[PDB]
Protein backbone atom coordinates (compact mmCIF):
# COMPACT_ATOMS: atom_id res chain seq x y z
CA UNK A 1 0.00 0.00 0.00
CA UNK A 2 2.74 2.41 -0.65
CA UNK A 3 0.77 5.75 -1.36
CA UNK A 4 3.62 7.35 -3.69
CA UNK A 5 6.33 6.18 -5.73
CA UNK A 6 8.52 8.00 -3.55
CA UNK A 7 6.95 5.75 -0.71
CA UNK A 8 9.39 3.02 -2.57
CA UNK A 9 12.68 2.00 -1.65
CA UNK A 10 15.76 1.69 -3.63
CA UNK A 11 14.78 -1.34 -5.12
CA UNK A 12 11.53 -1.79 -5.58
CA UNK A 13 11.32 1.99 -7.67
CA UNK A 14 13.92 0.98 -9.77
CA UNK A 15 13.46 -2.95 -10.72
CA UNK A 16 9.69 -3.75 -9.91
CA UNK A 17 8.56 -5.44 -6.80
CA UNK A 18 9.41 -8.62 -5.78
CA UNK A 19 7.18 -12.13 -6.26
CA UNK A 20 6.91 -15.64 -5.27
CA UNK A 21 9.20 -18.48 -6.68
CA UNK A 22 8.13 -20.89 -8.54
CA UNK A 23 5.38 -23.22 -6.33
CA UNK A 24 6.82 -25.85 -4.49
CA UNK A 25 6.63 -27.83 -1.32
CA UNK A 26 8.58 -24.79 0.70
CA UNK A 27 7.23 -21.91 -1.24
CA UNK A 28 3.43 -22.47 -1.40
CA UNK A 29 2.40 -23.65 1.79
CA UNK A 30 -1.05 -23.20 2.90
CA UNK A 31 -1.74 -19.77 4.70
CA UNK A 32 0.37 -18.92 7.64
CA UNK A 33 -2.82 -18.63 9.65
CA UNK A 34 -4.13 -22.64 8.97
CA UNK A 35 -6.21 -24.07 11.36
CA UNK A 36 -4.19 -27.06 12.96
CA UNK A 37 -7.34 -27.55 15.26
CA UNK A 38 -10.80 -26.35 15.68
CA UNK A 39 -11.53 -26.43 19.80
CA UNK A 40 -16.00 -26.92 20.55
CA UNK A 41 -16.89 -25.88 24.23
CA UNK A 42 -18.96 -28.48 25.91
CA UNK A 43 -20.63 -29.15 29.04
CA UNK A 44 -18.90 -30.33 32.13
CA UNK A 45 -20.13 -33.74 30.85
CA UNK A 46 -22.03 -33.79 27.87
CA UNK A 47 -21.82 -33.04 24.60
CA UNK A 48 -23.79 -31.61 21.92
CA UNK A 49 -23.81 -33.89 18.75
CA UNK A 50 -25.93 -31.60 17.29
CA UNK A 51 -23.31 -28.81 17.88
CA UNK A 52 -20.94 -30.65 17.24
CA UNK A 53 -22.24 -30.96 13.82
CA UNK A 54 -23.02 -27.53 12.93
CA UNK A 55 -19.26 -26.95 14.29
CA UNK A 56 -17.80 -28.72 11.66
CA UNK A 57 -20.19 -26.90 9.20
CA UNK A 58 -19.39 -23.79 10.02
CA UNK A 59 -15.84 -24.20 9.77
CA UNK A 60 -15.89 -26.17 6.75
CA UNK A 61 -16.99 -22.83 5.53
CA UNK A 62 -13.65 -21.13 7.54
CA UNK A 63 -11.04 -23.72 5.85
CA UNK A 64 -12.44 -23.44 2.12
CA UNK A 65 -12.13 -19.28 2.68
CA UNK A 66 -8.28 -19.93 4.10
CA UNK A 67 -7.20 -22.42 1.58
CA UNK A 68 -8.52 -20.38 -1.78
CA UNK A 69 -11.12 -18.42 -1.22
CA UNK A 70 -9.60 -15.34 0.66
CA UNK A 71 -10.66 -12.75 -2.14
CA UNK A 72 -14.04 -11.14 -2.75
CA UNK A 73 -14.55 -12.26 -6.09
CA UNK A 74 -13.17 -16.01 -5.44
CA UNK A 75 -15.87 -16.47 -2.54
CA UNK A 76 -18.77 -15.49 -4.96
CA UNK A 77 -17.31 -17.34 -7.56
CA UNK A 78 -17.74 -20.01 -4.80
CA UNK A 79 -21.45 -20.07 -5.06
CA UNK A 80 -21.49 -19.71 -8.78
CA UNK A 81 -22.19 -16.08 -9.23
CA UNK A 82 -20.10 -14.04 -10.83
CA UNK A 83 -18.44 -10.55 -10.59
CA UNK A 84 -17.43 -7.73 -12.94
CA UNK A 85 -13.98 -6.70 -12.58
CA UNK A 86 -15.57 -3.12 -11.09
CA UNK A 87 -16.72 -4.88 -8.09
CA UNK A 88 -13.26 -5.22 -6.48
CA UNK A 89 -11.56 -2.98 -8.75
CA UNK A 90 -9.21 -5.51 -10.35
CA UNK A 91 -6.94 -4.59 -12.72
CA UNK A 92 -8.46 -6.62 -15.99
CA UNK A 93 -5.82 -9.80 -17.55
CA UNK A 94 -6.05 -9.05 -21.08
CA UNK A 95 -3.40 -11.75 -22.26
CA UNK A 96 -0.75 -14.01 -20.37
CA UNK A 97 2.14 -15.40 -22.24
CA UNK A 98 5.08 -17.53 -20.95
CA UNK A 99 8.39 -19.49 -22.38
CA UNK A 100 11.47 -20.86 -21.37
CA UNK A 101 14.67 -18.87 -22.46
CA UNK A 102 17.39 -21.10 -23.73
CA UNK A 103 20.23 -20.03 -25.31
CA UNK A 104 24.05 -21.04 -26.41
CA UNK A 105 27.51 -21.57 -25.06
CA UNK A 106 30.58 -19.46 -26.50
CA UNK A 107 33.63 -21.69 -26.45
CA UNK A 108 36.91 -20.44 -25.25
CA UNK A 109 39.71 -20.49 -27.79
CA UNK A 110 43.48 -19.26 -26.30
CA UNK A 111 46.05 -20.90 -23.87
CA UNK A 112 43.97 -20.66 -21.06
CA UNK A 113 40.68 -20.15 -21.98
CA UNK A 114 40.67 -23.35 -24.31
CA UNK A 115 37.85 -25.95 -22.48
CA UNK A 116 36.08 -23.32 -21.26
CA UNK A 117 32.81 -22.08 -21.62
CA UNK A 118 30.45 -19.14 -21.16
CA UNK A 119 26.40 -19.17 -21.46
CA UNK A 120 24.97 -16.96 -23.60
CA UNK A 121 21.17 -16.75 -23.24
CA UNK A 122 19.10 -15.73 -25.93
CA UNK A 123 15.60 -16.00 -26.69
CA UNK A 124 13.00 -14.90 -29.40
CA UNK A 125 9.65 -14.28 -28.12
CA UNK A 126 6.00 -13.21 -29.53
CA UNK A 127 3.35 -11.72 -27.47
CA UNK A 128 0.68 -10.87 -28.89
CA UNK A 129 -2.50 -9.08 -27.49
CA UNK A 130 -6.07 -9.94 -29.66
CA UNK A 131 -8.66 -6.89 -29.89
CA UNK A 132 -9.79 -5.69 -27.39
CA UNK A 133 -12.40 -2.92 -26.50
CA UNK A 134 -11.57 -0.10 -23.94
CA UNK A 135 -14.79 0.76 -22.29
CA UNK A 136 -13.64 3.63 -20.50
CA UNK A 137 -10.63 5.78 -20.48
CA UNK A 138 -7.48 4.05 -18.75
CA UNK A 139 -3.57 2.04 -19.63
CA UNK A 140 -3.00 -0.99 -21.15
CA UNK A 141 -0.02 -2.33 -19.29
CA UNK A 142 2.69 -4.73 -20.17
CA UNK A 143 4.77 -6.20 -17.86
CA UNK A 144 7.55 -9.01 -17.71
CA UNK B 1 -64.25 -27.94 4.35
CA UNK B 2 -63.74 -24.16 3.66
CA UNK B 3 -60.98 -22.05 3.96
CA UNK B 4 -59.42 -18.93 3.12
CA UNK B 5 -55.80 -18.85 2.83
CA UNK B 6 -54.06 -16.59 5.68
CA UNK B 7 -52.90 -13.72 4.26
CA UNK B 8 -52.11 -10.83 6.52
CA UNK B 9 -51.59 -6.79 6.10
CA UNK B 10 -49.58 -7.85 9.10
CA UNK B 11 -46.84 -10.89 8.29
CA UNK B 12 -43.51 -9.69 6.79
CA UNK B 13 -40.44 -11.24 5.42
CA UNK B 14 -38.53 -13.28 8.25
CA UNK B 15 -35.35 -11.24 7.23
CA UNK B 16 -37.05 -8.14 7.26
CA UNK B 17 -38.12 -8.65 10.77
CA UNK B 18 -34.54 -9.68 11.74
CA UNK B 19 -32.32 -6.75 13.78
CA UNK B 20 -28.93 -8.32 13.29
CA UNK B 21 -28.56 -9.58 10.11
CA UNK B 22 -26.41 -12.56 9.97
CA UNK B 23 -24.00 -14.30 7.05
CA UNK B 24 -26.23 -17.32 8.96
CA UNK B 25 -29.50 -15.44 7.69
CA UNK B 26 -28.31 -14.16 4.52
CA UNK B 27 -26.02 -15.99 2.75
CA UNK B 28 -27.39 -18.35 2.36
CA UNK B 29 -24.59 -21.00 2.22
CA UNK B 30 -25.40 -24.57 1.84
CA UNK B 31 -22.33 -25.86 4.03
CA UNK B 32 -24.68 -24.33 7.01
CA UNK B 33 -28.07 -24.40 5.56
CA UNK B 34 -27.95 -28.12 5.64
CA UNK B 35 -26.40 -28.96 8.99
CA UNK B 36 -27.49 -26.86 11.38
CA UNK B 37 -29.99 -27.78 14.19
CA UNK B 38 -33.97 -26.13 13.90
CA UNK B 39 -34.14 -22.19 14.66
CA UNK B 40 -36.50 -21.19 17.34
CA UNK B 41 -38.62 -17.99 16.83
CA UNK B 42 -41.98 -16.54 17.48
CA UNK B 43 -44.55 -15.17 16.02
CA UNK B 44 -43.39 -11.65 16.88
CA UNK B 45 -40.69 -12.68 14.76
CA UNK B 46 -43.23 -12.99 11.64
CA UNK B 47 -46.10 -10.25 12.24
CA UNK B 48 -45.75 -6.67 13.97
CA UNK B 49 -48.35 -7.33 16.21
CA UNK B 50 -47.17 -10.79 16.37
CA UNK B 51 -47.64 -12.51 19.75
CA UNK B 52 -43.66 -13.28 21.71
CA UNK B 53 -45.20 -15.82 23.67
CA UNK B 54 -46.03 -18.27 20.28
CA UNK B 55 -42.92 -19.95 20.19
CA UNK B 56 -42.56 -22.52 16.76
CA UNK B 57 -39.65 -24.10 15.40
CA UNK B 58 -38.55 -23.68 11.99
CA UNK B 59 -36.00 -24.90 8.88
CA UNK B 60 -32.95 -22.87 8.67
CA UNK B 61 -32.76 -20.41 6.00
CA UNK B 62 -36.73 -21.97 5.19
CA UNK B 63 -37.57 -18.05 4.29
CA UNK B 64 -35.37 -18.76 1.23
CA UNK B 65 -37.50 -21.49 0.00
CA UNK B 66 -40.96 -19.44 0.13
CA UNK B 67 -41.98 -16.24 0.07
CA UNK B 68 -45.31 -15.11 1.96
CA UNK B 69 -48.53 -12.98 0.20
CA UNK B 70 -48.28 -9.54 0.66
CA UNK B 71 -51.44 -6.84 1.41
CA UNK B 72 -50.72 -3.23 2.52
CA UNK B 73 -51.34 -2.38 5.90
CA UNK B 74 -54.18 -0.35 4.31
CA UNK B 75 -56.38 -3.18 3.86
CA UNK B 76 -56.05 -3.89 7.51
CA UNK B 77 -58.90 -2.08 8.88
CA UNK B 78 -61.39 -2.39 5.83
CA UNK B 79 -64.14 -4.66 6.56
CA UNK B 80 -65.19 -7.03 3.86
CA UNK B 81 -61.76 -8.71 3.28
CA UNK B 82 -61.01 -11.76 4.31
CA UNK B 83 -57.81 -11.05 5.05
CA UNK B 84 -56.56 -12.17 8.73
CA UNK B 85 -56.67 -8.47 10.39
CA UNK B 86 -55.21 -9.28 13.09
CA UNK B 87 -52.08 -11.60 13.59
CA UNK B 88 -52.60 -15.23 14.19
CA UNK B 89 -53.21 -16.13 17.85
CA UNK B 90 -54.26 -12.48 19.10
CA UNK B 91 -57.30 -13.62 21.06
CA UNK B 92 -56.00 -16.81 22.22
CA UNK B 93 -53.19 -16.74 23.98
CA UNK B 94 -49.61 -17.47 24.10
CA UNK B 95 -50.86 -21.06 22.57
CA UNK B 96 -49.82 -22.62 19.55
CA UNK B 97 -52.12 -24.78 18.71
CA UNK B 98 -55.20 -22.00 19.34
CA UNK B 99 -53.39 -19.85 16.36
CA UNK B 100 -52.70 -22.87 14.23
CA UNK B 101 -56.48 -24.51 14.46
CA UNK B 102 -58.71 -21.78 12.17
CA UNK B 103 -60.60 -19.78 14.54
CA UNK B 104 -64.14 -18.53 12.03
CA UNK B 105 -64.92 -15.45 14.18
CA UNK B 106 -61.69 -14.33 12.65
CA UNK B 107 -63.97 -14.13 9.62
CA UNK B 108 -67.26 -12.56 11.09
CA UNK B 109 -66.19 -9.04 9.59
CA UNK B 110 -65.92 -9.56 6.55
CA UNK B 111 -69.58 -11.05 6.34
CA UNK B 112 -72.85 -8.46 5.70
CA UNK B 113 -74.60 -11.13 8.03
CA UNK B 114 -74.44 -14.85 8.47
CA UNK B 115 -78.63 -15.71 8.63
CA UNK B 116 -76.74 -18.79 6.51
CA UNK B 117 -73.50 -18.79 9.19
CA UNK B 118 -70.24 -18.24 6.72
CA UNK B 119 -70.62 -20.38 4.11
CA UNK B 120 -73.70 -22.82 2.63
CA UNK B 121 -74.36 -25.16 -0.09
CA UNK B 122 -76.35 -27.80 -1.97
CA UNK B 123 -75.94 -30.23 -4.36
CA UNK B 124 -77.36 -33.50 -5.61
CA UNK B 125 -76.04 -36.82 -3.93
CA UNK B 126 -76.93 -39.48 -6.83
CA UNK B 127 -75.73 -42.71 -4.81
CA UNK B 128 -76.40 -46.06 -6.66
CA UNK B 129 -75.92 -49.31 -4.62
CA UNK B 130 -75.88 -52.87 -5.74
CA UNK B 131 -76.62 -54.81 -2.92
CA UNK B 132 -78.63 -58.29 -1.45
CA UNK B 133 -81.75 -56.85 -1.27
CA UNK B 134 -85.53 -58.59 -1.47
CA UNK B 135 -87.95 -56.17 -3.10
CA UNK B 136 -90.46 -54.36 -1.08
CA UNK B 137 -92.92 -56.58 -2.62
CA UNK B 138 -91.24 -59.82 -0.83
CA UNK B 139 -90.90 -57.95 2.33
CA UNK B 140 -94.58 -56.96 3.27
CA UNK B 141 -96.18 -60.42 1.32
CA UNK B 142 -96.12 -63.04 3.89
CA UNK B 143 -97.02 -65.98 0.97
Amino acid sequence: TEANPSNLNEDDARYGFRCCHLKNIWSAPLPPETKLAEEMGIESNSIDIMGLQAAYAQLHTEQERTYFMQRYRDVISSFGGSTSYDADNRPLLVMHTDFWASGYDVDGTDQSSLGQFSGRVQQTFKHSVPRFFVPEHGVMMTLA
Amino acid sequence: LIRFPPISPLEHHYLAGKSQLTYTDLAGDPALIGNLPPREISYRDLFRDGRSGIKIKVAESIWYRTHPDYVNFKYHDLHGFPFLDDAPGTSTGDNLQEAILVRHQDYDACFQSQQLLQWNKQARYNVSVYRHMPTVRDSIMTS
